[PDB]
């Protein structure tokens, strides 16, 4: 006699806030951004070419000087390239071979690493040796994690696959505010440039927003039918980006909470890895499972320019925090910086 | 008929019949082996963009067929003036070079290939069947070194040769001695027929013995290496069959009229072209066998 | 705690042959290269020998070469230097640093305590004008010394390091680059400079840090140090 | 080149060296991804040939190295994690199983790998189980011994 | 109650969650393209910029 009244409240809470949702969506960005003159081809050509990896990268990081990147792969390997030069500067081997993910702390000091052991073990770079040494291992995710991420020296937030994200403090080890909002397994992360807020793409088509302080859900998105594999904030910190397997990205809007335009093209079949903006919000690279990534753009959906120099499909990209570069780990054991 | 050569008797023939059936047999050849190379190399260094240990092999027997087909145009023109080399001196020796040279290279490297299969097949676990990309350079490098090293006794042996009213720039005369340019010949095609024919005959014992012919792609697998050690065997049979037949005219009789050596001699040089659609033919099954 | 205790030395007879055995116990020795610092009585630093990681380098001093050999046991954690034909301005004080090259490394930046060897009987050139300056504490003291050549580099980093030498104790890394600050120095420290004109400037005098002051160049070998400056309450 | 960035270059090529090593070191190991019930003698088989996370399993049978990853440690969704385990020479199978075999034998991933089926109680391998294990292993070997045929045989072009 | 539980968390949070402050579509179009205009010359990708300042090169 409670189920079907509260089931009730909850189609009709939903279909008001669709209504109200539609209320606004009078406009659409394409005819906004019809008079705005296209950037026109764009040639992006490998710049450099990463190898010492023997097995399919995983994930990929820029530190925030934007001239290192830490790289994992199957072999449970962690590699800490110098992108201008591409000479290693540390080679750290893991307790587990299947890490999932990777991270950087904002200062350079501390670095994460994490898989399916369920850890994101955190790595202690600038030690009175030569050696990195394990500086902790953050327990109580009951499944695997798939992306750990760095608001500081020492506050990391996670993402696992047990519908939960967690805020962690490294000394204790003890997660202080816990996230359980999803109903299917998480699989991305993208911290907000202000450092307060977050989205992590769920299982169930919707991605989900929360607060670093509060620990609630504030707003919830959906408009996709698979699940979402990526996840990307604009660099003013009020929109971001949803790859999935229906081959499609999905910009939304925190403020407007809705989708605010989409990109399609049936040439590609093929589901999402990973999706990374520019530095001015206007190129939207998105790395699809065909065998080869192609930029977007942010505001008229113009397959710009595609990159194509990767033998197997590319896992995970990112770009500098200073805009000049892109790198796209791949399948093939070969990190790739586009310029 | 008769000359001497570096104080040895040799019989040189310049007879009717060689630009008959040599010059449009080689310009076919030619235009072929051009268009075949020109799409090999473009699958090969701009189309695609992966290189693994055999494709260097495969790449390196492409460049040494594409090196010798360019050097064909001037055979072409060679035998069309009837045994009258028109070029000069440097040139003569340079292409006589370039001849052996890929000739050898394009052998050792059918070898290769050859035994890089046999080691993919019967000896899976084995170490060369997961080598680097420096290494198999580097074994690349020191075979084409070997090629090198064979060859510049024929960069520097003898220059064209003033013969009647013509001059002559050739190096599979037939002289009554024994050097080691015969013997290389003889060698360039035994020891490699040998070890291509041992590494086939194992792949094809051990594909059958581990019941593996159920499988569709590795039936055109083996039919394949089948026919390319055939192919590899009737292009190179004629003119080893030819040279040990003069050999034996030789040694028998031999320095005599030497009338005799001319009814089998225009047999030894037109299937000596023959070799080159060995060059024309590796493109059609050995790049061009992707399903 | 780190720690690099070397051996040997007291006495020697001239054109004779030592050997110093320098120890780091407890911590990575394969991943650091080391540095032979040899100090002439009441003189200042000069570079002798450097081993690379894995002995794949090795660079003598040009008033030393052939004379001297310098070699790494890993295993053991030893570093050694062979002296053949001690002449008689050999006699001095050798310490053992460490020093760890990567992008964003410190090198230089322990040093062992040394151990004294008595004798019984181009390059880069840096200049300190300065000997002696006696400040009171409180009030902010700036230190100059200028090179031959210019330290910058077309990377855009200068090589150009500092060290303090406390009275009876070996000298420590605290800037390195002529900018940064070695871990564990207090942020009063602060250098700058351009090129030719390097200086080092201290916000107040402290009680322990009266000392001595050198400044090395590291573009290439061999490193000159420049004659220490001296400062006194 | 300063000093500084050559002995840096000359760190970063013993890390080179290091890498290559360990990678020339564990080539020649094979991985084996266990796929079951999870009741039906999967532990068992387990153990007759070895004689939080997910159990892994080690042990050589002929200058080959094999590792057993053991997934009912995890009871996730499969095909979730599908992507990391894309790369595997075979899947050894202990006989929802025909839902089980349906959806593992048409995934897109796994559009090359074979699959390797054991009855206790892309090409798919059949063996019925004895009291003596060496058959057992002689038949896994055996079939990772084609897979790897295979895999040789599409690099070099043949295939 | 694990149902009933269930449904008041979900009314909790589909009733706060709801729709609070919301602005037009082409209010935050407009605002895009004035961010991406106010940044077009800092971006690097978007304006291919000359070997001479790229830290990347042959
Ligand atoms: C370029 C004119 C040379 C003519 C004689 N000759 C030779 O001296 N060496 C050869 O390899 C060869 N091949 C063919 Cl056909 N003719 C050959």
């Amino acid at each position: 006699s409670e189920l079907d009244q509260l089931r009730q409240e909850a189609e009709q809470l939903k279909n008001q806030i669709r209504d109200a949702r539609k209320a606004c969506a009078d406009a659409t960005l394409s005819q906004i951004t019809n008079n705005i003159d296209p950037v026109g081809r764009i040639q992006m050509r490998t710049r450099r070419t990463l190898r010492g990896h023997l097995a399919k990268i995983y994930a990929m990081h820029w530190g925030t000087d934007s001239r290192l990147l830490v790289s994992a792969s199957q072999d449970g390997k962690l590699i800490i390239w110098d992108s201008y030069t591409t000479n290693k500067v540390h080679a750290i081997p893991l307790r587990s071979s299947w890490v999932m993910t990777c991270a950087y702390a904002p200062s350079g000091n501390y670095v994460a690493c994490g898989g399916l052991d369920n850890i994101c073990s955190i790595y202690n770079l600038k030690t009175r040796e030569g050696n990195v040494r394990v500086s902790r291992e953050l327990a109580g995710h009951t499944g695997y994690l798939s992306c750990c991420r760095f608001l500081d020296d020492n506050q990391i937030v996670t993402s696992s696959g047990d519908t939960t994200c967690a805020l962690w403090d490294i000394e204790t080890g003890q997660q202080t505010t816990t996230f359980t909002g999803h109903t299917g397994d998480v699989m991305s992360l993208s911290l907000a440039p202000d450092t307060r807020l977050f989205v992590s793409g769920a299982c169930d088509a919707s991605a989900k927003l929360w607060d670093v302080r509060e620990g609630m859900c504030r707003q919830t998105f959906t408009g996709h039918e698979s699940d979402i594999n990526a996840i990307c904030f604009f660099p003013n910190g009020n929109a971001f980006a949803t790859g999935s397997d229906d081959a499609t990205c999905r910009l939304f809007d925190l403020r407007a909470d809705q989708e605010l335009m989409t990109y399609s093209h049936d040439n590609i079949i093929c589901g999402i890895t990973s999706v990374s903006f520019s530095k001015s919000g206007r190129l939207l690279l998105a790395g699809y499972d065909d065998f080869n990534c192609n930029v977007w753009d942010a505001l008229k959906a113009d397959r710009a320019g595609v990159l194509a120099g990767h033998d197997n499909r590319v896992s995970c990209l990112g770009v500098t925090d200073d805009g000049m570069a892109v790198a796209t780990g791949s399948w093939d054991s070969f990190l790739k910086i586009w310029n | 008929h008769f000359l001497e050569i570096d104080k040895k008797n040799c019989c040189v023939f310049r007879d009717d019949f060689i630009v008959k059936v040599l010059p449009p047999v080689l310009g076919l050849e030619f235009i072929f082996g051009l268009l075949g190379n020109g799409l090999a190399l473009w699958i090969f260094c701009f189309h695609l963009k992966s290189w693994k240990s055999s494709r260097i092999f495969l790449f390196n027997l492409a460049v040494a067929d594409f090196l010798l087909i360019i050097c064909l145009p001037f055979l072409m023109d060679n035998y069309v003036r009837r045994w009258d080399w028109k070029f000069g001196d440097i040139p003569c020796r340079l292409m006589l070079f370039m001849l052996a040279m890929n000739r050898q290279g394009s052998i050792i490297f059918l070898t290769v290939v050859a035994v890089d299969r046999y080691f993919r097949v019967v000896h899976p676990h084995h170490a060369l069947n997961k080598i680097s990309n420096r290494t198999a350079a580097i074994i690349s490098c020191l075979l084409w070194g070997i090629t090198i090293g064979l060859t510049v006794h024929l960069l520097k042996k003898k220059m064209p040769i003033q013969n009647g009213g013509a001059n002559l720039c050739s190096s599979f005369s037939i002289c009554h001695t024994f050097q080691w340019h015969e013997a290389m010949f003889l060698l360039e095609f035994f020891l490699p027929l040998g070890i291509i024919l041992f590494c086939s005959a194992r792949i094809i014992w051990s594909l059958r013995q581990r019941q593996m012919d159920r499988h569709a792609k590795i039936k055109r697998a083996i039919t394949f290496i089948m026919v390319v050690a055939i192919v590899f065997v009737i292009c190179f049979l004629p003119s080893v069959v030819v040279r040990i037949r003069i050999f034996w005219l030789l040694h028998t009789s031999g320095t005599q009229n030497c009338e005799v050596y001319r009814s089998v001699d225009l047999a030894f040089f037109i299937t000596l072209s023959f070799t080159y659609m060995n060059s024309m033919l590796d493109p059609v099954v050995y790049y061009f066998s992707s399903p | 705690d780190v720690q690099l205790v070397e051996s040997g030395g007291g006495l020697v007879q001239p054109g004779g042959s030592r050997k110093l055995s320098c120890s780091a116990s407890g911590f990575a020795f394969s991943s650091f290269g080391m540095h032979w610092v040899r100090q002439a009585p009441e003189k200042g630093l000069e570079w002798v020998a450097y081993i690379s990681s894995g002995s794949g380098t090795i660079y003598y001093a040009d008033t030393v070469k052939g004379r001297f050999t310098i070699s790494r046991d890993d295993p053991k954690n030893t570093l050694f230097l062979q002296m053949t034909s001690l002449r008689s301005e050999d006699t001095a004080m050798y310490y053992c640093v460490r020093s760890i090259y990567y992008y964003g490394s410190s090198p230089f930046d322990f040093w062992g305590q040394g151990t004294t060897l008595t004798v019984s009987s181009s390059d880069i050139v840096m200049t300190q004008a300065t000997s002696s300056v006696p400040v009171t504490p409180g009030e902010s003291v700036s230190i100059s010394c200028r090179s031959s050549k210019s330290l910058l580099h077309s990377n855009g980093n200068t090589y150009l390091y500092w060290f303090l030498q406390r009275p009876g104790q070996s000298p420590q890394l605290l800037i390195y680059r002529m900018s940064n600050l070695a871990s564990g120095v207090p942020d009063r420290f602060s250098g700058s400079g351009s090129g030719t004109a390097f200086t080092l400037t201290i916000s107040r005098l402290e009680a322990e840090d009266v000392g001595v002051y050198y400044c090395m160049q590291h573009l290439e070998y061999p490193l000159t140090f420049g004659a220490g400056t001296k400062l006194e309450l | 080149l300063s000093a500084e960035d050559k002995a840096a270059v000359e760190r970063s090529k013993m890390i080179d060296r290091n890498l290559r090593e360990d990678g020339e070191k564990a080539a020649r190991e094979v991985k084996l991804l266990l796929l079951g019930a999870g009741e039906s003698g999967k532990s068992t088989i387990v153990k007759q040939m070895k004689i939080t996370g997910i159990v892994e399993t080690h042990f050589t049978f002929k200058d080959l190295h094999f590792k057993m990853f053991d997934v009912g440690g995890q009871r996730s969704e499969r095909k979730k994690w599908i992507h990391c385990f894309e790369g595997v020479t075979a899947i050894i199978f202990c006989v929802e199983s025909m839902k089980l075999f349906d959806s593992i034998c048409n995934n897109k991933w796994f559009t090359d790998t074979s699959i390797i089926l054991f009855l206790n109680k892309k090409e798919i391998y059949t063996h019925f189980t004895c009291a003596t294990d060496t058959k057992n292993v002689q038949f896994v070997f055996d079939a990772v011994t084609d897979v790897i045929i295979k895999n040789n045989l599409k690099d070099c072009g043949l295939f | 109650t694990a149902s009933i539980a269930q449904a008041r968390k979900l009314v909790e949070q589909l009733k706060m969650e709801a729709n609070i402050d919301r602005i037009k579509v082409s209010k935050a179009a407009a605002d895009l393209m004035a961010y991406c205009e106010a940044h077009a010359k800092e971006d690097p990708l978007l304006t291919p910029v000359p070997a001479s300042e790229n830290p990347f090169r042959e």
